[PDB]
């Protein structure tokens, strides 16, 4: 997230979760993971208030 | 503070809410479930709860 | 429908029965009615049957892992003391009839009854909310029955034979009625190729264009080269559904049911599924699937393979005793040798077992079972694990049919107890994860129709292609389906193939691949401009209903339950 | 064959039994008679080899 | 003994030749006794007449196609097997079919001999091309049930005969379904439902009556061992 | 035409006698069909339990009921028959 | 017997079910001969509870010892030594199944041995210095009664061992056709059998007492318990199996127990079984039964229930048990005797009065309407509260015994108690839908259908099958032990005669001399790890003798051509048939069914209680709330939370509306929320509910 | 088309067994007739069996009689094996009463006129020198299987012990077809059915009753057209 951007961290999280879920033959659509990934990136830190 | 208190670490959440004097607006699934009010999802939203149903004019006159 | 014991139903519906039998003048007042109900008078039962008409009840089985764990059924009275459950909803409830119990709840108010009839009816929840694959589909016995019914056997009695120089064609029937009359006389088998004239089944979307230039209307006659079982199965399907003429594996039936759900109303799909269940149950008992000691055969080359691998292991051990080896190297070599022996034994068993074997019929049809279980039952048990999680250099070379020794059984007990102890911890961790996910994503609720946002998410359809053919990605059914495009699909020599706002589907993906487009920009909830929650267009197609997601539906809970439900079967490696 | 009156039941066993099954309730009766200090426990302890039965 | 309630039979028309007979109430377990026996008797007891073998002029050795007509041998055979015919003589009889010139050959072009009649004069048989002829000789026998195509009974005396399967029974398809009903706190009485489809040469009610009569004759033959034994009396 | 006549099915039994898809076409969404039916059933039930000697305000069942048909069933039948109208809030 | 031989790792000074990881719940290689690795609970206590082995002893210091045979110079001696784990590690122990010569010399140079860390290896015969006693040394008592144990998976064996302890006693018991030999000892040492003390002859034998004369000249009288209630409600009675004048010997069984036939353990019945699907009634582990079991009382058990009521000494008055019962009809008290209790042998239905007790009520202010009614009808208002004992919901039977305790009769009653009467109700329960049946191999399943005699598929001889099992459940669970048991059971109850002409058959070279022929209805014994093999079983199947008609119904593959009961057409393919010994488990719908419309409520929080005995409701947990939220049904969730659980006014208003046929009122505020608010204010937290204006809303409405 | 009507013949195998042959029959029709006859024989053949007993000194089933080796439950289980034929519609009463040492069998029961016991050799109970047995039984007619009728429903006394009744006198029925009858074609079945009874009624009477019931059913199935 710090180096590349907010897009690459979302891609990485979705891909890493799907790799674990696809290894056991379980089909889950990405829109279910995307809600959880969205809920994890809703806040920012304050350094120059 | 109600959902956070119901979720985990009740003592710390209650202490922080008491110190901050936070106000709960009661808009959520868990908060409305706790107090017995209709949840703001599905049929509990204002669009669907305020439906007015009346017989049509043709059936009103025919019957 | 569900079966409800009469005593339990009387206890649940006690106030309704009291009111109704007071109205019918069977009791003078409320106290007399209550006394009559408690005494269980003969006239109570008629009132009870009158009052449970069209009054849905909810059946729930703990644990409730997803939405389909609570469904509404229409009650019925039975003599016994056990709740009768439909066999097609066992998969939805994850229930097996070996001592399981279910709880029944009674809605009271008008809103609760309306919600039970419309939202939570068992006929309206056929498709999973997670992946969209159907759950109320034939399985186990029904799949085996349909597989036996629809398969084809060469050389069967009364098969089709080409015309010779002295005799005409043998095996041509003028109607399926004559075919049924013939098999009852023993001159025909349901698994023999014939040519039967059909007048009530639609042509398979290929012969229709060749024969009927305008179209196929009921009463038109055409000649089909199939088997009587496939004719019966296509009679089970709706009238306007084209003739299939395929062997009905589990995947084939899943595809057919998905197509029916996409093209036909849900009531038609429910009726078709019920008919398929009835036919599968009727034909499953005549499939001749039995388990016997003789049917559990062993390969003849198993002994030679075991002898050769034992000789190799003895040579390795002798080399180790000479000092030119290490314990770790010897263990690794033994593990590799025994794994190769197990693979060879499994291949030999698979080759030796006839295709008509009941075990092979069960395994291959997709009902249940695995190749590993079949190998374990007949052949070599394979490598075993220490209680600390380490492969043992000495495997179990004796199958269960032959009979294990004392120490091999001891090691098997080690492994089984380890697995049983690990399963509970895995399930508890899955439950905790599901709880956290549900409690996190609860404010994600659809609030609007469209947020009018140009942003999106890049999704790849084809990566390279072996020679520019643009081979479809193997994971496109869970990345690009049920999403709405953000920008028009433009390729070289810019032409608008798919317009903005078009819900992607299989035809859309096929058109995009045929036009030379590899990537698309689909809208997703990650980049949404809605003030509160998400909107309908960004979320896209709902995986359960099959259409656009309704406004006000709680999607966070659905997503959390879908993610956390497959936690018990997620074995750590 | 140890039990005097037993129903006849042909067996597939191929190995001679060197030792008969011990009493299945000794695990508690022997412990309790040790706790009380019965005479039979005293005799068993004396025969088994001991220094001071208590 | 006496039955609790006398069963009743009703008819429900479904099409021009079809019905859905319902028998209820029945004692628990008698529905399956009645259903399969009635189905078998309906299918293989009723006598009838059907085409046994045919000989097509111009096709002697190679049974592949008939020149001058669009339909080949197989389609003509399939069309002829669906012809309904009632014969009065038990011995086999021979019919003729002659058509000259282009047109559509229907079942009404067949000349019926004495005692032989057809019930569907509007059945399509073959479509002749321009300047074509079609002469087919049909043999009609009488019997019951469905008998497969018996091979030639001669060692080469006749070569043009084409044996075909014979559907003697006027009833084509019978399917029976048994359900459960309740009378007085008894959810075990069985209700029998029979769906019978027949040709136009007989009505389904007549077929059911004939099957019932034959079954009554059979079980009366079984009954004559002791006519004064205690049984279950239905009533009036 | 088979495609035009795709709405062919056997006679529905019991709780599914009004086809769900036709009801959905009548209303706007499954939620604003549950509310529709519930409010109509409440109006019908208030009509049944009305005093009779007061003022008649709530309209009774616009369709002919059965012997002991539930008010919700009558409401659903009226909805399927295009005998009512609603306005969302 | 299993409970008396249990090893528990929980309690004071031990582990706990929560503070125990996957380190102690494993089978250490030192459990061989000291603790059974199969028998253990399958719930949360897996691995923390086990059972002793058959041969295990206990050291004086508290260690567990097991016997081994000392072998020196490759010759097995006849001296048995008991070695603990520490003494076993130093030595090397061989296998009990290793072949031996007539003297003890090992025939093979390679012998399976166990080293210090297990290390199962082959060593020379001279290195061996110890040997096991029997192949079944590692198993416990319960696990040693499962035939063909080695062919079953460990999970299936565990489930079979656990379910084998839940069988109920039947009216008449029958020993299994195929056993393991650990049934005489288990029955004798269990303690529920009667064992003669000294040899002699039987003088008087009756259903309630047995008198045995002795050679010394001493008469022994044995009292037999008849229909005595056990701890779990089952019936335990003893019946003699001896006759007057018969000569008995010391140690011989005289009277059977509940589950015993001629001194052998017998927990179930031998039923003809067919392995085939049948119209979907046996789908997903269900079982189809014949009506002959119900008609002939094959699977019938007797259950005895005890009801007790006490009339203690109260502060406000004295409690007296008598048939006053001020407010009843006249027909209710027909069965009561002069003292106000039912008569012995009088059948009691649900709601009937068993014991009539009237307790003082005290001075209470009756409502004016009640006073007016009592004045009009003349029924005087006496300060008495009716506390008559009634049969609980869903129970019935026949009264068999009444015991009355009184303080004045010099009885050690607890202080403050004056009268105490206990009434026993006996009931016979036949098999029915919902009852659970299971075998010895871990195959369980509820009964989903009981077909009549005629509908069951029948053998060509005409014998209908009694139980039908699904085919798909066998291959996916690895329990071919049940198939082998079925084959051997069919061989057992058919008689066999091996054709020894022209030489002994090759497959029967190792068979004992007494197994070459056996009559019909014979019994066989298959020990746990040393019993019948596949080849011998196949040979016995192929060499059975025909029935009375001179024909063989089952061919060499163990399959038969079953007909169809309801169609008459034979099944197109042969179906496996045979006799399987099944058990009736103690999971009956008569005890599991539960329902509630309105019952008791708790005190601190106004919520319904829990439990069948307390007439409580079913818990609507958090997961069900998540499911309801996911569906979108807000109103059902609101009603379930408020007006069925906590809304105090809401409950009574809903009940009145339902009775009167009006509309269900709008829910209010649950009492649990107010309890939470009062608990928060007790922690010096100023929780206040604000309205739209901003002023607080009082919660003291009333 | 064959005009040869089927005929039925009987051959005896034992005293209580018989074998009946029906021929000729149409192909595919031998099995169904045999199945219908077997179901009717096993389901709707009337008979007679006991329904209630009353021992002298007992009040319920769960007790024991002094001086008797078998308790009341075992006596009731043994009494269910009696084969008794009655020709009187209303219930009759039989009496059993033996005193002193001996073995009580089915031969000690004295039945009234019109009621007989066909197995005077079964075992009921055994008595020592101090035992007396006096039990009266009730015999009623019917068919099928009827469970116990409770005292509350029947309004009986306390000493009356209801007993389950099995009125069916048929033990085992099977059938087999031959397909050997030839007149002009070799595809005609030949039904062969085996009937065995409990000696209460001869197999001929059982087959006649089954034929009568099926005649009534298949006649009402055609007369109401
Ligand atoms: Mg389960
Ligand atoms: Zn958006």
């Amino acid at each position: 997230l710090r180096v590349q951007g907010p897009r690459e961290v979302q891609i990485h999280l979705v891909k890493e979760v799907q790799e674990v879920y696809r290894a056991q033959g379980v089909s889950i659509h990405d829109k279910h993971i995307e809600v959880i990934v969205r809920q994890m990136l809703r806040r920012v830190t304050i350094i120059d208030s | 503070w109600l959902s956070a208190a119901s979720f985990q670490e009740t003592t710390r959440v209650l202490t922080d809410a008491a110190i901050n004097c936070r106000s709960d607006k009661l808009n959520g699934l868990k908060e409305n479930v706790i107090i017995g009010k209709l949840i703001p999802a599905g049929t509990g939203i204002s669009r669907y709860r305020n439906i007015q149903v009346q017989p049509t004019e043709e059936a009103r006159a025919a019957a | 429908q569900c079966g409800l014991p009469k005593l339990m139903a009387l206890e649940l519906f006690k106030p309704f029965v009291m009111k109704r039998l007071v109205d019918l003048n069977h009791a003078q007042n409320i106290k007399s009615a209550k006394r009559m109900v408690e005494r269980q008078r003969p006239q109570v039962w008629d009132v009870l049957e009158e009052v449970i008409a069209e009054h849905p009840v909810l059946l729930n089985r703990a644990p409730t892992l997803h939405r389909l764990g609570i469904q509404a059924f229409e009650p019925q009275l039975v003599e016994g003391k056990a709740i009768q459950l439909h066999p097609l909803v066992c998969e939805a409830f994850n229930a097996d009839f070996d001592g399981d119990q279910m709880a029944v709840h009674l809605p009271l108010s008008a809103e609760a009854q309306a919600e039970a009839r419309i939202l939570m009816l068992s006929s309206n929840n056929i498709l999973s909310p997670a992946s969209g694959k159907p759950l109320a589909m034939p399985r186990l016995d029904m799949v085996t029955g349909l597989y036996y019914l629809t398969t084809l056997v060469e050389g069967a009695t009364g098969e089709y034979q080409a015309a010779t120089k002295d005799a005409p064609e043998q095996g041509v029937y003028s109607s399926p009625a004559e075919a049924i009359m013939a098999m009852d006389r023993g001159a025909l088998s349901v698994r023999a190729k014939i040519k039967v004239r059909l007048t009530e089944l639609r042509p398979p979307t290929d012969l229709e264009a060749q024969l009927f230039e305008n179209g196929w209307k009921p009463g038109d006659a055409w000649t089909a080269e199939t088997t009587l079982g496939r004719v019966m199965f296509n009679e089970l399907l709706p009238k306007s559904y084209p003739f299939v003429n395929e062997q009905m594996h589990k995947k084939v039936q899943a595809r057919i049911i998905n197509d029916l759900a996409e093209r036909f109303p849900m009531i038609v799909v429910a009726q078709t599924v019920d008919k398929l269940k009835d036919a599968g149950f009727y034909w499953a008992t005549r499939s001749g699937v039995t388990v016997s000691m003789a049917d559990v055969l062993v390969p003849p080359q198993k002994q030679e393979i075991l002898e050769r691998h034992e000789a190799e292991a003895d040579a390795i051990e002798r080399k180790y005793q000479r000092g030119a080896l290490n314990h770790t190297e010897r263990n690794e070599s033994l593990v590799k040798i025994w794994q190769d022996a197990t693979e060879e034994v499994g291949k030999a068993l698979e080759e030796f077992y006839p295709a008509d074997n009941p075990i092979i019929t069960i395994v291959k049809s997709g009902a249940t079972g695995n190749l590993t279980q079949t190998r374990t039952l007949a052949g070599m048990k394979g490598l075993v694990t220490n209680p600390k999680g380490e492969f043992i250099p000495r495997p179990i070379k004796s199958s269960f049919r032959e009979g294990l020794t004392v120490l091999e059984y001891f090691i098997n007990t080690h492994g089984a107890r380890k697995g049983l102890a690990d399963t509970a911890l895995r399930t508890a961790d899955s439950g905790y994860l599901t709880r956290r996910l549900v409690d996190v994503s609860q404010d994600v609720i659809v609030r609007e129709h469209d947020c009018e946002t140009e942003r999106g998410i890049n999704v790849t359809l084809a990566e390279r292609g072996p020679d520019g053919t643009l081979i479809r990605d193997a994971h496109v059914e869970t990345s690009a389906f049920a999403r709405t495009l953000a920008t028009d699909a433009v390729d070289a020599n810019g032409n608008v193939i798919i317009e903005r706002g078009h819900d992607l589907g299989d035809p859309a993906i096929d058109a995009l691949l045929a036009a030379g487009i590899t990537t698309v920009k689909v809208r997703s909830v990650l980049t949404c401009t809605s003030a509160t929650g998400v909107c309908a267009m960004c979320y896209g197609r709902s995986m359960a209903t099959g259409k656009l997601v309704d406004i006000g539906e709680a999607v966070g809970i659905v997503a959390a339950q879908s993610i956390g439900e497959p936690g018990t079967q997620l074995t750590m490696r | 064959n140890s039990v005097p009156g037993a129903p006849n039941r042909v067996s597939f066993a191929k190995l001679r039994e060197p030792l008969e099954v011990p009493g299945l309730l000794d695990v508690q009766t022997d412990s309790f008679e040790w706790l009380v200090g019965s005479d039979r426990w005293r005799q068993a302890a004396i025969d088994r080899g001991e220094e001071n039965p208590v | 003994m006496l039955i609790s309630q006398r069963p009743t039979l009703s008819e429900e028309t479904v099409a021009e030749n079809r019905s859905r007979f319902v028998i209820e109430p029945l004692e628990p377990g008698f529905g399956y006794t009645l259903g399969n026996s009635l189905r078998r008797t309906l299918l293989s007891s009723i006598p009838g007449a059907a085409v046994t073998s045919i000989r097509i002029d111009g096709v002697l050795h190679e049974f592949t196609t008939v020149p001058g007509v669009k339909e080949d041998v197989t389609d003509i055979i399939l069309n002829l097997k669906g012809l309904v015919v009632s014969s009065d003589d038990d011995e086999p009889v021979t019919m003729y079919l002659r058509k000259q010139g282009p047109g559509v050959v229907t079942a009404g072009d067949i000349v019926p001999p004495a005692g032989v009649t057809v019930h569907n004069p509007d059945m399509h048989i073959a479509t002749l091309n321009d300047k074509g002829k079609l002469e087919v000789e049909l043999v009609v026998e009488r019997g019951r049930g469905y008998v497969p195509a018996v091979q030639n009974k001669a060692s080469g005396a006749e070569i043009g005969r084409i044996p075909v399967d014979s559907i003697y029974s006027p009833v084509l398809k019978v399917t029976y379904k048994v359900e459960a009903t309740r009378v007085e706190q008894r959810t075990d009485f069985d209700k029998l439902i029979i769906d019978v489809e027949t040709k136009n040469s007989i009505s389904p009610r007549d077929a059911l009556a004939s099957a019932g009569g034959t079954l009554v004759e059979l079980f009366g033959l079984a009954r004559e061992l002791n006519a004064d034994s205690e049984h279950i009396e239905i009533g009036p | 035409i088979d495609s035009s006549a795709a709405s062919a099915y056997d006679t529905p039994l019991g709780i599914t006698n009004p086809p769900i898809d036709e009801l959905l076409s009548r209303a706007s969404s499954k939620y604003a069909l549950v509310i529709y039916a519930a409010k109509r059933a409440r109006q019908i039930n208030d009509y049944y339990n009305q005093l009779g000697d007061g003022i008649l305000e709530y309209v009774g069942p616009l369709v002919e009921p059965g012997l002991q048909e539930k008010p919700l069933s009558i409401a659903l039948r009226e909805i399927h028959g295009d005998l009512l109208e609603h306005t969302e809030g | 017997l299993t409970h008396k031989r249990r090893l528990s790792a929980l309690g004071p000074g031990g582990l706990s079910r929560e503070r125990a990881g996957l380190e102690v719940r494993d089978v250490h290689p030192s459990h061989y001969g000291r603790m059974c690795p199969i028998e253990t609970p399958e719930g949360p206590n897996i691995g923390l509870i086990g059972s002793l082995s058959v041969y295990a002893r206990v050291n004086p210091f508290g260690f567990i010892e097991t016997p081994y045979r000392k072998v020196e110079n490759g010759v097995v001696t006849d001296q048995i030594d008991y070695l603990t784990a520490d003494e076993e590690d130093r030595h090397v122990v061989a296998q009990a199944n290793s072949p031996t010569d007539e003297n003890g010399r090992f025939t093979e140079d390679r012998v399976m041995v166990r080293k210090k860390g297990g290390e199962v290896e082959f060593v020379s015969a001279d290195q061996v210095d110890y040997m096991d006693v029997s192949p079944r040394q590692m198993v416990s008592v319960a696990t040693a009664m499962i035939p063909f144990l080695e062919h079953d998976d460990a999970n299936r064996a565990l489930m079979g061992a656990n379910m084998q302890r839940q069988a109920v006693p039947l009216v008449r018991s029958e020993a299994p056709l195929v056993g393991t030999g650990m049934e005489l000892r288990a029955a004798i040492d269990a303690g529920d059998v009667v064992v003669a003390d000294k040899t002699g002859v039987i003088e008087e034998v009756s259903a309630d007492y047995i008198t045995v004369m002795a050679d010394d000249g001493t008469r022994q009288s044995y009292r037999l318990r008849k229909f005595a209630r056990s701890n779990h409600g089952t019936c335990a009675n003893q019946r003699p199996i001896v006759d007057a004048g018969q000569r008995v010997e010391a140690g011989q069984v005289i009277a059977d127990g509940p589950c015993t036939q001629n001194g052998e353990m017998a927990l179930g019945k031998n039923l003809l079984v067919a392995i085939m699907p049948w119209e979907g009634h046996n789908y997903e582990d269900a079982i189809i039964l014949s009506n002959r079991l119900v008609e002939e009382d094959v699977l019938t058990s007797i259950h005895i229930e005890e009801h007790e009521i006490d009339a203690r000494d109260t502060k406000l008055g004295a409690e007296e048990i008598t048939r006053d019962i001020p407010n009843v009809s006249d027909e209710v008290l027909a069965d009561l005797d002069e003292r106000g209790i039912v008569r012995i042998g009088a059948e009691v239905r649900d709601g009937d009065i068993l014991v009539g007790k009237v307790t003082p009520k005290g001075e209470t202010e009756l409502t004016p309407e009640e006073r007016l009614l009592r004045a009009i009808f003349g029924e005087k208002a006496r300060e008495v509260r009716d506390t008559s004992l009634k049969v609980p919901h869903g129970e019935s039977g026949k009264v068999i015994g009444i015991r009355v305790f009184s303080r004045e009769d010099d009885d050690e009653l607890p202080a403050g108690v004056n009268e105490l009467v206990r009434v026993y109700v006996a009931q016979k329960r036949k098999i029915s839908d919902g009852d659970k049946l299971a075998g010895r191999h871990g195959n369980k399943g509820v009964i989903g259908k009981i077909l009549p005699v005629e509908d069951m598929p029948f053998l060509p001889d005409g014998t209908p099958v009694d139980i039908i099992l699904n085919t798909h459940g066998v291959p996916r669970r690895m329990n071919i032990g049940q198939i082998l048991e079925t084959h051997l059971g069919w061989v057992a109850k058919a008689g066999w005669n091996i054709d020894v002409a022209a030489g002994v058959p090759d497959w029967a070279s190792k068979l004992p001399e007494e197994l070459y022929s056996a009559p019909a209805d014979s019994t066989v014994a298959t020990p746990v790890f040393d019993g019948a093999q596949e080849g011998e079983l196949a040979g016995l199947l192929g060499s059975t003798l025909p029935n009375r008609d001179g024909e063989v119904m089952v061919d060499a593959d163990g399959k038969s051509t079953l007909f169809d009961g309801r169609s008459g057409e034979p099944f197109p393919y042969p179906v496996t048939v045979g006799y399987m010994y099944i058990l009736k488990l103690h999971h009956l719908v008569d005890d599991k069914i539960h329902a509630r419309s309105t019952g008791p409520y708790s005190m601190i929080t106004q919520q319904p209680l829990g439990g069948k005995a307390q007439f409580g409701g079913q818990r609507f947990g958090e997961m069900e709330c998540w499911a309801m939220q996911a569906y979108g049904a807000a109103y059902t969730l609101q009603e379930l939370l408020t007006i069925k659980s906590d809304d105090t006014v809401g409950r009574v208003k809903v009940y009145e509306a339902i009775v009167k046929g009006e509309n269900i009122p709008e829910p209010g505020i649950p009492e649990s929320f107010k309890v939470l608010l009062k608990e928060l204010q007790s922690l010096c937290l100023n929780v206040e509910v604000l309205s739209s204006d901003g002023a607080a809303i009082e919660m003291r409405d009333g």
